[PDB]
């Protein structure tokens, strides 16, 4: 828990939280609603609609 | 057929504007392509594809 | 206080009892919230990359 509430830091490069765990999973911009929710897929493809 | 047409039309010019974002660049296909290394499931919009 | 000491005292703790509270003898034991081999999950997990 880069951020455990207690004034930690966790600083890596440039004072800045050091990618944990506990962010992957529920970021969100990853896994959880991301990797295990709304996965892209393949065989798949669009264009511009046309009647 | 050379038939006039039972109504009349309203025929007359303006200028109309060609708006960007065309077809050929908005096309998407996918089937067995590259993959992200961490999550290993498919890559975004663009790269090849 | 401190974790060696907790520990200690937990893997005491009666096995009659470790089922008495919210605890399971077999897949959940207070002796467990303490880490000492901290495992070590394979790169398969995690990346890398080379400029």
């Amino acid at each position: 828990d880069n951020e455990i509430a207690g004034q930690p830091q966790a600083l890596q490069k440039s004072g800045r939280p050091l990618k944990s765990i506990r962010a992957r999973l529920k970021g969100k911009e990853g896994r959880l609603r991301g990797n295990l929710m709304g996965k892209r897929v393949d065989f798949s493809a669009r264009t511009v609609i046309t009647g | 057929t050379g038939r006039k047409l039972v109504a009349q039309v309203f025929l007359g010019p303006t200028y109309y504007q060609r708006l960007k974002h065309l077809v050929d660049d908005k096309i998407h296909a996918r089937a067995r392509g590259p993959v992200q290394i961490l999550t290993r499931q498919p890559v975004e919009g663009r790269s090849r594809d | 206080l401190s974790p060696l000491e907790v520990h200690t005292i937990f893997t005491h703790i009666s096995s009659e009892d470790l089922a008495h509270l919210g605890l399971n003898e077999q897949y959940a034991r207070p002796d467990w919230m303490i880490i000492t081999v901290l495992p070590v999950p394979p790169p398969s997990v995690r990346p890398s990359i080379s400029v």
